[PDB]
């Protein structure tokens, strides 16, 4: 075997280059204004004072915040980032093959793992000892060869995040599931419908009739004193979000810790 | 390979009921 | 040699589960206050929506 | 007996060639835009400002996400893919005829199975020992001849997925049930109905009346301040989905693990 | 007595030839587009853009998926197919006259039963020992003369399915009950009514009035903002399905297993 | 197995079909025939109609509605009759039992 | 010689009963994890809608 040093092919296979984490963008995961507009096919949002359509700056803003919402509704790291953690010694888990659970998951790869004292490395574990479980967020060592805890004894550096899926309809444990993309889209779309619901009719109108010289024109709109113009669409989007979240909260597990 | 990402119905009178 | 000696499960429940980070620093709040002889007679106060302990 | 090496006819029969997993497509499973359109016979989805029909790209996108959703509502792998797993030693299950449960099911075939240490094979189990239960996702060995667990001792390679069924109305345990196709269709169709429900009528109109020079028209639409135009169809589709999911969650079993 | 070898007249009587299982078709069970159209007597489904009636391809498609649904709502094999099973040794059931429960039922006939080791037959049981209970799905032997389980010791081949009934109003345990035909029909019909409900009126219309020069025409349709055009028929079909399923789930028993 | 048709009016031997089971089977058929017929009483999918032409005016309200089909009432009554008959017949035949 | 010694029934309940195939591979999951001395102190986790044991 030959490999780039930390990335032992069995225990810590390389999944991404540290150059690519700066090159990946939201558009590479398919989150783009065009996708939102596709879900709003046959609708256009434009300023009634000017006819100007809504700018892609707003779409990208909403998309980035929707990504943040998805990254907090589930205890996951969606976008690749380098994580540096200082973790505590605990006797039970240290005896349990040096078990540590990362704060962020999935793990793309582990970059460094050391035992240290006042920042001095006391030991540097050989990379061939590192065992990584990517979707779980678990790291262990399997060596080839006065108190129960102490603070910040373990120094851990790793890359968290998810890669874009390589094939249609499929994902590896380190690849974003196809439906989490749709969840983020639904979160963005739920905001866009709230914007659009103000512009179907003049402000604050639920009904109008206008008649001139016996020509009569009359409208009942979807607005009402209770429900906004986009009420039904938002309700449906919330149902879809509920189904998607149930599915994804089955894919990622329940959080647990041993006291 | 790559993931896909971006009549007739008539009204008429009942004439028998008109006769009635 | 092989068994689960685990006394029980402490079920804490709220609108959503804590993140792993939150839960691990809650474990630090716990152990720094309650573990061993040093913590032995202190009682935690917790304000979760409901707390249950399941005897196994 | 003679066979291609890993695929012992009794314990691990070959069901697919590794060349075909690249060639299979959504269309081979009967997921196509036309299969969706058949369920909306007599409707067209059409931009009211241009008369252009919606492009099939959106149908394919929705289908690929609907397959992802179906693969998360049920704990299954639908489309064939090659899975590589490093699995932990557990004493009870290792003693239980080397029982391992695959993360993904059904198993189409096992490709490799080895016991290893830092990537070196410690032993390679003869293929005639391999026992596979395909729909369950179970692998065992039946040999011809200091701790309770250890990480990543077992190396398992296999193909998960389902093949398209060979006969009408019938499926083998490694073949897709006919009703799961209908489930994926219904998932796509729910989204297409959400799109189309905005376009049946002028946006945000619940009632209209027009009177001009002795011609009068009045229309009440299915749109309303509470319900969108396609509410009814979506509700019925959700009922059908619920029935299908109950049936399929009876076909696949409840998940269980021994702690 | 003289018989074709496996089909001992008492213990394993022959009910079908292996040539016929390829010749049987859905139409032989009476599932045909004409039957569906008979239940929709006095209605026609046609494309309003062309007047073309709906094609029998769609009816046969829906029928085949309805068969799949019926085969999953009940734990039964409707259509004849050859099943090959590798079954585990369990000490209690092996001592209980070599009891095995087939995964699929009814049994039309058993084709092979052997005890084997790495695919080598260790013993071939004489066909005069085989005892079959067809509707239950049970096979036993009544010979004329270090662990509690082991994987895939038993090799079993059999034909599952049901034959079309020979007489009006009657069925043998291996013959399809007359009402399961109607259940499959009702499942197909529930889809056809969902298609038809879109075509009774122009899209999205609940009410219309049109008046020209004092001639007035006015319609209230069965569509509404909540309920689809075929709501009532689907509700009635669901009631009928519920009654049929209760009856058939009394005919086939509750599933049970001994741990 | 089976039953013979009864030899006297209003009476059955234990091997003869009860008169009410005949009515049960009739009611089961009739429920389907009413489901068919309930689509045809009126133009398909019409709940209300009004027509006015040259001083002739007609308005009709049908038993069809967005909730209920045209034969809903008859089917409901037939289901009540079926329920009564089934209670009676499940009193005539006993509860199934087996010794384990 | 003749009795039922059966301790009780484990009632698992959900929207519909498992297929026989599902139930037999659940029996394999059970016995490979919990039977005999080898399984003797493990506890199964099950996420059915409700689980009951009837003492007979
Ligand atoms: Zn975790
Ligand atoms: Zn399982
Ligand atoms: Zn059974
Ligand atoms: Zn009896």
């Amino acid at each position: 075997l030959n490999y780039e040093y930390p990335y032992h092919p069995s225990g810590n296979p390389k999944h991404i280059d540290v150059s690519e984490i700066d090159n990946l963008t939201l558009a590479d995961y398919g989150w783009s204004p065009d996708a939102v507009k596709a879900y709003m096919f046959g609708i256009v949002v434009q300023n009634p004072d000017t006819g100007q359509p809504m700018g892609d700056e707003f779409y990208n803003h909403i998309l980035e915040r929707a990504v943040g919402k998805a990254e907090r509704a589930l205890d996951i790291s969606i976008l690749p980032d380098t994580q540096h953690e200082m973790r505590d010694y605990h006797e039970t888990e240290f005896n349990s093959y040096m078990f540590v659970h990362a704060y962020r998951k999935p793990i793309l790869q582990v970059e460094n793992l050391q035992l240290q004292f006042n920042g001095r490395p006391i030991y540097k574990y050989p990379a061939n000892w590192w065992k990584v479980e990517h979707l779980a967020g678990h790291v262990q060592l399997f060596p080839t060869a006065g108190a129960t805890f102490a603070p910040q004894m373990i120094r851990l550096e790793y890359v968290s995040g998810m890669l874009p899926r390589k094939k249609a309809g499929r994902n590896k444990p380190w690849e974003m599931p196809p439906e989490l993309e749709q969840l983020v889209i639904k979160y963005a779309l739920k905001e866009i419908y709230q914007v659009w619901g103000n512009l179907i009719i003049g402000a604050g109108i639920a009904n109008k009739t206008l008649e001139v010289d016996g020509i009569t024109e009359t409208i009942g709109t979807t607005q009402s004193a209770m429900y906004g113009g986009a009420s039904a669409q938002i309700l449906q989007i919330n149902e879809d979000i509920k189904e998607l979240l149930d599915g994804l909260r089955a894919y990622f597990g329940y959080n647990m810790i041993g006291l | 390979e790559k993931p896909y990402m971006i009549y007739t119905t008539r009204l008429e009178f009942d004439t028998i009921d008109m006769i009635r | 040699s092989h068994g689960g000696t685990t006394r029980g499960i402490l079920q804490i429940r709220s609108d959503q589960q804590q993140s792993q980070h939150a839960l691990e620093n809650f474990k630090r709040e716990w152990k720094s206050s309650l573990s061993g002889i040093n913590g032995s007679w202190q009682i935690p106060v917790v304000m979760a929506d409901d707390i249950k302990f399941v005897n196994m």
